């Protein structure tokens, strides 16, 4: 807590306006983990880029050279 | 030739002349072509070409009594579409239909690629939407689970946008419809064979497309006739 005479900032490492209730700020610190994992596309789409970097190389794009 | 049109022209039927490599025909016409005398033309091909090609194709269609249809095998020169050969002979060539080495490792007879067989004859024009609309449909629903396969040897079957899922459940559906009780299989299978009418085939898989079937095992559209024919195939599986 910064206290300041005309000010107060308030750290947070996590921090929803929320209800009474604290068992949601895990709510959140729920329905966001899982869907932060969801980002294996992050994952794939790198995966078939280096898929695709690798299929046109594939073709040796030079055969002793040429 | 000559006997194909017999039966047309004589007899008004409509008849098949299957021309096993129909490129040795073009191609034994210029090696004469140089004892002849003919001046060499694009890669040494008879200057004659086309026209030999022509008499030969113009020969083959429907009149006001018959008609004939005619299957050729191409063998392009070392898989060069450019070749004069095959290039004269795709100019008289109304569909077209590729058999993979591939559909029929999976069990899925005929062969015939559903991607790379076309059709001129394909259009609304021709065939109304009906066909048309399930025709182009069923070929896409082809493509998906096509380029998902890389996906799938990478991600397993666990994530595909749960739609992606739902196509490669209708797609083996539908590729796996796309096999058939042929008649001259019964010799060494049993199985009767069927005659499928364009007509049972568009309304099949329209249905498969609407997914009224997705409740039964994959096995069971495999090797049938009519939409039908895989219901009994079925509950011959224990389904109600």
């Amino acid at each position: 807590l910064e206290v300041r005479p005309d000010k107060v900032t308030i750290l947070a490492q996590a921090a929803e306006r929320a209800e009474d209730i604290d068992v949601l700020r895990a709510k959140a610190a729920k329905e966001r983990a899982e869907r932060r994992l969801q980002s294996q596309q992050d994952d794939i789409d790198f995966k078939r880029a280096e898929l695709a970097l690798k299929r046109a190389m594939n073709r040796l794009s030079v055969a002793e050279m040429k | 030739l000559t006997m194909a049109e017999y039966f047309r022209d004589e007899q008004g039927q409509d008849v098949l002349l299957f021309i096993d490599n129909i490129f040795r025909f073009t191609q034994a016409g210029s090696e004469v072509s140089a004892l002849l005398g003919r001046m060499p033309s694009a890669v040494g091909y008879q200057p004659t070409l086309a026209t030999e090609m022509g008499q030969l194709q113009e020969r083959i269609t429907s009149t006001a009594k018959g008609s004939i249809t005619s299957i050729q095998a191409i063998y392009v020169p070392a898989d060069d579409y450019t070749d004069p050969a095959p290039a004269t002979t795709f100019s008289h060539l109304d569909a077209t239909t590729n058999l993979e080495r591939k559909l029929a490792e999976m069990g899925i007879y005929p062969a015939v690629d559903p991607l790379a067989s076309t059709s001129r004859a394909l259009a609304p024009e021709i065939v109304g939407e009906e066909h048309y609309q399930v025709a182009r449909k069923v070929q896409q629903t082809l493509q998906r689970y096509k380029e998902l396969q890389d996906i799938i040897a990478i991600l397993g079957m666990d994530e595909l946008s749960d739609e992606d899922k739902l196509v490669v459940h209708r797609a083996r559906r539908i590729q796996f419809f796309l096999s058939q009780n042929f008649h001259v299989a019964e010799q060494f299978t049993g199985q009767p064979g069927s005659y499928v009418p364009v007509k049972e085939t568009v309304r099949g898989f329209k249905e498969i497309l609407e997914g009224k079937y997705d409740h039964l095992p994959e096995d069971a559209f495999r090797l049938v006739g009519r939409i039908e024919e895989v219901v009994e195939k079925a509950k011959a599986m224990g389904v109600e």
